């Protein structure tokens, strides 16, 4: 789906439960997922908050 | 230059067990089990 | 990927029941069933009825051995159908089938000659990797050492030749189990570590249990350095530890030098290796070689201590510290002596120097005792 917001918002999130369980490797590859998504997409002042 | 004259006269595993193997006790868990309640008291 | 046949779980399940204090059990019982009679298995069915004495049920024993008759018989029309019509592809996957199927219902040696046969005709190259690893798997549930070394070097050349990374992968975590059934505890750490990452192999069992198993085998074969940075600082080993609070208490303990809850965590461990089908015999060396490790770290940081502290930091009594200690020294394990008198373990460690001489005197030795023979050999 083209919900490119929605995508990014679950991309923080799998990144967010991926450091608190420790798999920090993970956790850097879905950020670097979710701001490769953000970087084409108008981000919220939260949503640009949340990423940073 | 065999010897001939001195005559030539289950448990297969392939792992080299070590002296203590062969040694019988009680499991480590029953015996920190018992230090644990004499020391306890 | 592979297919869970033949099921490692039953075998697991075969070896609890075979132990003493879970002979009586019910719930093993019931599982083991329910796995055979879900996968009609009679001649296994059978051989654990002979071996365990139990009271096989004559209306289930004919039932599962019509129902297995009237399926090979199905598997043996549909091969000469291929015969007949098909070409060797089809004849082919016939024979694979048969071969699976006799697997699947617990028959060891007619699996073992049906794979056979079908090697025998197998051409593709993946298709004798996956023969490979159904003989792999079958040795493995069988314990069967001779079958597994063969299969594992058979699979180790076939790769060689032509070998795709996810085979390679399997194979390695296959060569893991073999090695931890061995006691070769080293070769099994760094295969386990090596795949831990890309860990497949679900037919063997599950990722938690993989992981366990590496934990342990890890933390008995590698070093502080290596145990901290590639199994405490290990990513995926960590996430999921997070859901296994026990054996993340146990890895902990040691390398944090929390000793009491490390020789608690160990006991624990003990517990659960001595059920386990893979690692039983070995479970009173892990034991001990993990006592002697606790020992050594502890006593790496101290010239003397008393018996009292290690007492207190293992929370054990001052009399069993002793004794165990006294039987590692006498073993030639620790590089410490003990003063009762005093109740004072004093390291004996080798300087760099004093050690590197005994290697020395030991390595020479070696070395003059072969040219010596060499040389008696060769002057006539």
């Amino acid at each position: 789906m083209d919900d490119k917001a929605l995508l990014v918002e679950v991309q923080l999130l799998e990144s967010k439960t991926y450091h608190a369980l420790s798999n920090l490797p993970k956790a850097r590859a879905a950020l670097t997922s979710a701001r490769t998504t953000a970087n084409a997409i108008y981000c919220p002042p939260k949503l640009q908050a949340t990423l940073d | 230059d065999e010897f001939e004259e001195f005559p030539a006269e289950e448990d297969a595993h392939v792992w080299e067990d070590n002296w203590d193997d062969d040694n019988v006790e009680d499991d480590f868990s029953n015996q920190l089990r018992a230090e644990l309640e004499k020391h306890g008291y | 990927g592979l297919p869970k046949n033949p099921d490692l779980r039953i075998a697991q399940l075969r070896f609890l029941l075979s132990l003493p204090e879970h002979r009586g059990d019910a719930a093993v019982r019931d599982e083991l069933m329910a796995a055979v009679r879900d996968n009609n298995m009679a001649p296994y069915y059978e051989a654990l009825c002979k071996s365990l004495d139990w009271q096989i049920d004559v209306d289930l024993l004919n039932k599962m051995k019509k129902a297995n008759e009237d399926e090979l018989k199905r598997l043996d029309e549909e091969l000469e159908d291929a015969e007949k019509n098909l070409g060797e592809s089809e004849i082919r996957d016939a024979m694979m089938a048969k071969a699976e199927y006799l697997c699947r219902i617990g028959d060891k040696e007619g699996a073992l000659t049906a794979f056979r046969k079908t090697y025998d005709k197998t051409v593709a190259l993946g298709h004798r990797l996956d023969i490979v690893f159904y003989l792999l798997r079958i040795g493995l549930f069988y314990m069967d050492n001779d079958l597994i070394t063969r299969n594992t070097e058979k699979a180790k050349s076939l790769i060689e030749e032509g070998g795709d990374w996810d085979r390679r992968n399997r194979l390695k975590v296959y060569q893991g189990l073999y090695c931890v059934a061995i006691r070769d505890f080293k070769q099994a750490a760094e295969l386990f570590l090596d795949t831990v990452s890309t860990f497949t192999s679900y037919e063997l069992m599950d990722y938690k249990t993989f992981v366990t198993y590496t934990v342990y085998v890890s933390m008995i074969a590698l070093e502080r350095p290596d145990l901290r940075e590639k199994v405490i600082k290990g990513a995926e080993i960590l996430e999921v530890l997070h859901s296994l609070p026990a054996v993340r208490q146990y890895l902990f303990s040691l390398y944090e030098c929390r000793y009491s809850v490390f020789f608690q965590s160990l006991a624990v461990v003990e517990q659960e290796m001595k059920k386990d089908w893979l690692f039983a015999p070995h479970y009173r060396y892990y034991v001990r070689e993990m006592r002697i490790h606790a020992y050594s770290q502890l006593l790496e940081s101290y010239r003397s201590l008393t018996l009292g502290y290690m007492a207190e930091a293992f929370g054990v009594g001052v009399e069993f510290i002793d004794q165990e200690l006294s039987r590692f020294i006498a073993a030639g394990r620790l590089h410490c002596k003990i003063d009762k008198v005093n109740e004072i373990v004093e390291t004996n460690r080798p300087d760099s120097k004093n050690w590197q001489y005994q290697e020395t005197i030991k390595k020479g030795d070696l070395l003059l005792n072969r040219v010596q023979k060499l040389s008696r050999v060769i002057n006539m």
